[PDB]
C-alpha cells in the first residue's frame, strides 16, 4: 500500500512572470491485476500530494510529461 | 440608426470550448469575465492575455 499516491505536482520558476509553475499530473486509471483500486490504498496513510521538485527554469511541456511519468509507473 | 458602443480592442482572437467528458458547469451561465489568462505550453513572444 505504500507505494501508492493520492496526486502528483510539479514545480519550477518562471521568470517572465516572476512567480512558480506548477502543474498537475492526470491519473490514466491503468487496468492491472487483483480487486483492490490504487486509490483505496492511496488514502490510507497520508491524503498530501508528492511534490517533484526543480529549482531552475523549465518549458511546460516538460513538467508536465514529468509528473504524468510519474503517476504511471 | 447604428447601437452604441462598449469599446474598441486591438489585437482580439476567437477560442472555443473543448469538449471533453466531464460536467461543465459553466453551460448553464456564461463563464464570467476575467477568468482567462494562459497557454497551455507558454511561448516565447507573448506578454499577457486578457
Amino acid at each position: 500500500a505504500r507505494n501508492q499516491l493520492p496526486k502528483v505536482v510539479s514545480q519550477a520558476w518562471n521568470m517572465s512572470d516572476q512567480e512558480l509553475l506548477e502543474k498537475e499530473g492526470v491519473d490514466p486509471s491503468l487496468e492491472t491485476n487483483g480487486n483492490i483500486s490504487s486509490s483505496d490504498l492511496a488514502s490510507l496513510f497520508d491524503q498530501e500530494e508528492e511534490v517533484l521538485r526543480h529549482g531552475g527554469s523549465k518549458k511546460d511541456g516538460s513538467l508536465q510529461e514529468w509528473a504524468n511519468a510519474k503517476w504511471t509507473f | 440608426v447604428v447601437s452604441q458602443l462598449i469599446n474598441i480592442h486591438a489585437q482580439a482572437v476567437e477560442a472555443v470550448f473543448e469538449d471533453q467528458g466531464s460536467s461543465g458547469n459553466h453551460l448553464e451561465k456564461g463563464l464570467p469575465a476575467e477568468t482567462i489568462s494562459k497557454l497551455q505550453e507558454r511561448l516565447s513572444w507573448i506578454k499577457s492575455i486578457q
